[PDB]
């Protein structure tokens, strides 16, 4: 068997020059947005975040934690020892993990 | 450094040796022409595991949270 | 079992007590190929 | 666990794997590297591992810890008693969840049912 | 299947003058005669086979 | 063309057929390669009679 | 201008020496000859020189033994015996008296067919007593 | 093949069937080689002719 | 590769079967100005490395430092 | 079988054995080698095996069977064609019986059901 052998899931163009062998192309691809411009957009964010999602912050932060636990039965500890009573359902719900 | 723990594994060269790791109390040099020994003069057996990646780790917490 | 489920078939106990006789298998580091000069 | 004295060498060596390590006996003729006297019975030489466990203790006995017990008769025996236990408890592992790796076992390569072979 | 075909041992024949415990020995050795037992493997000479006891010294590469 | 590759058979039956192109008596005692022998044995034959050229200059006959 | 009698000198000295290589070789190193050194040294000479050339049959061997594990189904990596890894390797027979009287190489030669073979011309002489032969 | 026979694997058919021809001329040429050789092993430690 | 878990029959990468072979660069010019070899100096750590720095910058702020 | 004139060059090689032969595309320049004319249309050209057919035939009625036929580019025609229905059919039953030895075959290496995975 071949020791330089793989198997790819997407398609590559190979480059037909002499001396050489490589990957010239891809198919279908499209260049996205430049990094200035993901930059602009990333900051419009974090600025947005800065000014209006830093209230009751404290809270979720301590939701988020306990759900990051190994089993259940800890979980249901860290928001009744941590988050002030907080149920599980209910917690989830905020977080966005429920369907 | 000590003396390798007895380990009756080598590989011949000219001719066969019959190595023997008892019958000798200091192990003799490998000679080029000779022997050469087993790797991992200082080696234990362990079992280990393999890391997966961590994209495939992610899918794996969402799916347990999403269950629970 | 603990808040997990681990899906195995009907274990069946009478397999422990297997009569399985061993038999002679000697392993040679050093014999012979397939092919000499 | 090995309940004898005695062990066959091939029934820890792998059928499908690259064998660079065995299961030696104990090397009795590091028993007669120390210089003093000391009392051994020839029944409780064979068993794995123990040996080489008595002749640390006969060392650490007639010499300490400290700057008397660090001479090559001694520490050799004190390595090859503490690798002789870790190989041991590895093989025996590997002996009780995976006895399909080494010679000797039925199942390393499994002989087929009768029904299986359409005569 | 073709590693066991090869294992199955060739027949070397014993008269040997390059091994010189041969070259004298085999001056004194008597040729009987091998009665055929219906087969046609009968090893009556030595085995092509670097383990066999009278075939060590040959070298097999 | 085709039918004509076809001509020595349409002449003969099937039982003709088989003991003249298939049943061929067995006869092992032919020197077959000697076909080769004379062929490639006339390279020495020729160099025998190519040695002696009466070309004067030695590098002519080089 | 250059020395135009040089011309052509290297392809004129082939020639001669594929007309008659022992005379060629003998005048072109009659000078040296004149001082023979000892029969030891002419004998280590010979010795290590039909040793290499013996050595290097062997690894013209072991490549068709390589070429026939191809056909057979085994791809190979990298060429010769001298295993990197966790192999047994098998140096050539050391060219010295010692190995030279434990070790001789293998006769293809030596390996028959088993004469049991002779034994079905039995079935001939039978069948001709039958037929009336 | 299902009764006495074994596996079914797709190897390649070699069209081209070698075979090395038994000679005579050939082991003639072979001769003439080492005999070149073992004059040249006498021409040169055991010529005593100058 | 040995001590990854392959076991390696022969050697060099002459490979005698069904393989690739890289036989080194001609030491001449026209091979010289198409190819370099690799310069191993040249594999860096990425800098976004250096963005982990922005939490020590944060955290000293927040202890008052 | 293949129902078109066009074959993904790596749906005929092997995922799990070396690949010593590919399964190409008709060769179209050795067309151009025959010396005579002849009309070809080019929507026969590209379906496997009848390019190197029709060549053959060409040149069986130009030439004939004897003595003007033995030409290189009339027998090398006669060639492929042999071969390419040869090799074609053995590739097609082993895409019929073998199709797990393909690459772009999804039981060359099965994917898992996720009961399998234990989560
Ligand atoms: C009375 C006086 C005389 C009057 C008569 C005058 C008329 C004389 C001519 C007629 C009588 C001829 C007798 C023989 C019958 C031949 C008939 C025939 O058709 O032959 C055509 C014959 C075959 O044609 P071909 O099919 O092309 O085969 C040649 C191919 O090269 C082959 O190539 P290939 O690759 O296909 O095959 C390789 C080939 C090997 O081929 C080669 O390697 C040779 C290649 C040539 C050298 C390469 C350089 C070529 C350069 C190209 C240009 C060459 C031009 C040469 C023109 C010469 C014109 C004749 O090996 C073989 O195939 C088999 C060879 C083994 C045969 C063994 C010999 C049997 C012959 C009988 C032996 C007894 C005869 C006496 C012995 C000789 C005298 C001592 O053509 C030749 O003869 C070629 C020349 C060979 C040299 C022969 C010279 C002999 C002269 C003898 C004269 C008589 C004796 C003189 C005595 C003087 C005192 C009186
Ligand atoms: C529109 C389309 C066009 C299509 C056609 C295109 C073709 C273009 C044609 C135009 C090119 C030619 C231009 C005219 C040149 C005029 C210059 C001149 O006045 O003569 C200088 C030159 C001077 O020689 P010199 O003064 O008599 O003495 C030489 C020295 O003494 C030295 O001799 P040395 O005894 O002292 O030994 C040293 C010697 C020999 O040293 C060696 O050891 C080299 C041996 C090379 C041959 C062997 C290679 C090894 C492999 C084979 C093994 C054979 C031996 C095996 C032995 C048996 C083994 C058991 O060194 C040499 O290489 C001598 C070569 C001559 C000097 C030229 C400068 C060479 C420097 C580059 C060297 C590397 C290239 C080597 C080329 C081969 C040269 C023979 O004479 C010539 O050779 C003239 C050659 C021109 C011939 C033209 C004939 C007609 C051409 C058209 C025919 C159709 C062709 C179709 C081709 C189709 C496409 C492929
Ligand atoms: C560098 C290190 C590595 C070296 C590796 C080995 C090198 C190659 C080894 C080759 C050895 C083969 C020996 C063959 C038999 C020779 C027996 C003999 O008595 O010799 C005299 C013998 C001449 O005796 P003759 O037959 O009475 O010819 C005199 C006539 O007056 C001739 O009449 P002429 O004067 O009018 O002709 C002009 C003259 C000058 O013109 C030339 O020769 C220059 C151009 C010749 C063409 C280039 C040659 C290419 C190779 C030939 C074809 C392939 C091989 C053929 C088979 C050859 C083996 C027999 O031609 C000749 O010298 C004789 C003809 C040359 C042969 C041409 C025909 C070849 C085809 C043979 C057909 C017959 C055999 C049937 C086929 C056999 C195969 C199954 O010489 C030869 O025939 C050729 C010898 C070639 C030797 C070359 C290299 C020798 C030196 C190697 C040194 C090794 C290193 C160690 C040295 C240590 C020193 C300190
Ligand atoms: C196509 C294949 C290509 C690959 C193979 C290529 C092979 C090429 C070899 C070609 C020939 C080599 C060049 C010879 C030039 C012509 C003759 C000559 O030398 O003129 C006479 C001239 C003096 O001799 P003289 O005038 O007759 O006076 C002597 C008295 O009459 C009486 O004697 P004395 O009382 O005055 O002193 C005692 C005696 C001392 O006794 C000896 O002669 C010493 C030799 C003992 C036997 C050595 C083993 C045989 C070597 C050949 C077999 C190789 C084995 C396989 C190699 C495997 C590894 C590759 O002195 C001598 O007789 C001569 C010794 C001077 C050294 C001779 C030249 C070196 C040995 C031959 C080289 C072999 C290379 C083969 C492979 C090369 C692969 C790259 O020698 C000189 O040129 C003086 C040069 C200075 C030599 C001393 C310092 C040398 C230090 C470098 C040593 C290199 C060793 C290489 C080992 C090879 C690998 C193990
Ligand atoms: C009634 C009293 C006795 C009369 C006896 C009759 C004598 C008749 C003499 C007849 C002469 C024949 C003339 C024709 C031959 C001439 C051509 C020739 O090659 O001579 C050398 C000739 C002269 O060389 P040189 O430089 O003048 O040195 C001359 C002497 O070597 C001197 O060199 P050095 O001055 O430097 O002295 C140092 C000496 C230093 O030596 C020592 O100090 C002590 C030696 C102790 C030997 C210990 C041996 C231990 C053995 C252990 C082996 C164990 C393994 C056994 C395996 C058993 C398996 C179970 O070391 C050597 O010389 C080494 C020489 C090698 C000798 C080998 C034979 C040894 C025993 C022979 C016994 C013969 C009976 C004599 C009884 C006398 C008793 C008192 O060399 C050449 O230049 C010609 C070309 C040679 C090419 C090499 C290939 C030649 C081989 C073919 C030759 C022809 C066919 C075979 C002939 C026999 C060859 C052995
Ligand atoms: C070459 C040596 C000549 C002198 C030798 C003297 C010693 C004699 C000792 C011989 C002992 C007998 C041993 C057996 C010999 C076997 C010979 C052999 O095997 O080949 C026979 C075989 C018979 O042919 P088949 O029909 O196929 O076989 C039938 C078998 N019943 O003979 C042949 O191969 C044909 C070729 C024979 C040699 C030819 C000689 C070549 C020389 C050619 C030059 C002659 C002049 C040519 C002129 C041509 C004019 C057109």
């Amino acid at each position: 068997m071949q020791n330089t052998t793989n198997i790819v899931h997407v398609p590559v163009h190979m480059g037909h020059t002499h001396y050489f062998d490589y990957i010239d192309s891809f198919p279908k691809l499209k260049e996205g947005p430049t990094l200035e411009e993901n930059h602009i957009t990333n900051q419009k964010i974090l600025r947005e975040q800065l000014i209006s999602g830093q209230q009751g912050l404290e809270q979720n932060l301590c939701l988020r934690n306990c759900f990051k636990l190994s089993q259940k039965r800890y979980i249901e500890f860290c928001l009744d020892r941590k988050c002030g009573g907080a149920d599980f359902q209910r917690a989830a719900t905020i977080l966005g993990y429920t369907k | 450094a000590p003396n390798p723990y007895p380990n009756g594994i080598h590989f011949d060269r000219v001719f066969p040796t019959h190595y023997d790791p008892l019958a000798e109390t200091n192990r003799t040099k490998a000679n080029l022409q000779l022997i050469k020994y087993a790797p991992g003069n200082y080696s234990t057996l362990v079992v280990t595991s393999e890391k997966l990646p961590r994209p495939c780790i992610r899918t794996i917490q969402n799916y347990r949270r999403c269950q629970m | 079992y603990e808040d997990f489920v681990f899906t195995t078939p009907y274990f069946q106990p009478e397999s422990t007590f297997k009569s399985v006789p061993k038999l002679f298998s000697d392993i040679l580091l050093g014999g012979v190929e397939w092919v000499y000069t | 666990t090995i309940f004898a004295e005695t062990w066959e060498a091939s029934e820890y060596q792998y059928r499908n794997k690259a064998n660079l390590k065995t299961l030696p006996v104990n090397h009795l003729g590091k028993l007669a590297e120390l210089k003093f006297d000391f009392v051994e019975y020839k029944a409780h030489q064979l068993i794995a591992c123990h040996l080489y466990e008595r002749m640390t203790i006969h060392c650490m006995n007639q010499y300490g810890l400290f700057k008397d017990f660090y001479r090559p008769e001694c520490l050799d025996a004190q390595y090859y008693f503490k690798t002789c236990v870790e190989l041991n408890a590895a093989y025996g592992i590997q002996k009780k969840f995976f006895p399909e790796h080494f010679v000797g076992s039925p199942y390393a390569r499994p002989v087929p049912q009768f029904q299986q072979l359409g005569l | 299947a073709t590693r066991w075909y090869g294992r199955q041992p060739g027949h070397l024949l014993r008269a040997d003058t390059y091994w010189i415990p041969n070259l004298v020995s085999q001056r004194f050795a008597k040729h009987q005669p091998a009665h055929w037992d219906g087969t046609q493997n009968m090893p009556i000479f030595r085995l092509a086979d670097p383990k066999h006891k009278d075939s060590y010294m040959v070298q097999f590469r | 063309d085709f039918a004509e590759l076809l001509r020595p058979l349409r002449s003969l039956s099937f039982n003709q057929v088989v003991d003249r192109y298939v049943l061929i008596p067995p006869n092992h005692t032919f020197y077959r390669n000697w076909t080769y022998e004379k062929f490639l044995g006339g390279f020495g034959l020729s160099y025998l009679i190519l040695r002696e050229l009466p070309l004067r200059n030695f590098y002519a006959r080089v | 201008f250059p020395d135009r009698g040089n011309k052509r000198r290297w392809f004129k000295n082939l020639f001669r020496l594929i007309k008659n290589p022992m005379g060629y070789i003998f005048w072109k190193t009659y000078k040296a000859r004149l001082a023979k050194p000892s029969l030891i040294v002419t004998s280590m000479f010979i010795g290590f020189t039909l040793g290499f050339i013996k050595l290097k049959a062997q690894s013209i061997a072991y490549s068709k033994k390589q070429y026939a594990t191809l056909r057979a189904g085994k791809n190979i990596e990298g060429s010769g015996q001298v295993h990197f890894g966790y192999h047994d390797q098998k140096w050539g027979m050391p060219a010295i008296p010692m190995f030279q009287l434990m070790y001789y190489e293998l006769p293809g030669n030596s390996i028959v067919v088993n004469p049991c073979r002779n034994q079905n011309y039995r079935l001939y002489f039978e069948m001709r007593k039958k037929l009336g032969i | 093949t299902y009764f006495y026979g074994g596996i079914l694997e797709f190897v390649y058919f070699d069209k081209s069937n070698p075979d090395m021809c038994i000679l005579v001329h050939t082991l003639w040429i072979h001769l003439l080689i080492l005999f070149l050789i073992f004059t040249g092993f006498v021409t040169i430690l055991f010529s005593f002719y100058g």
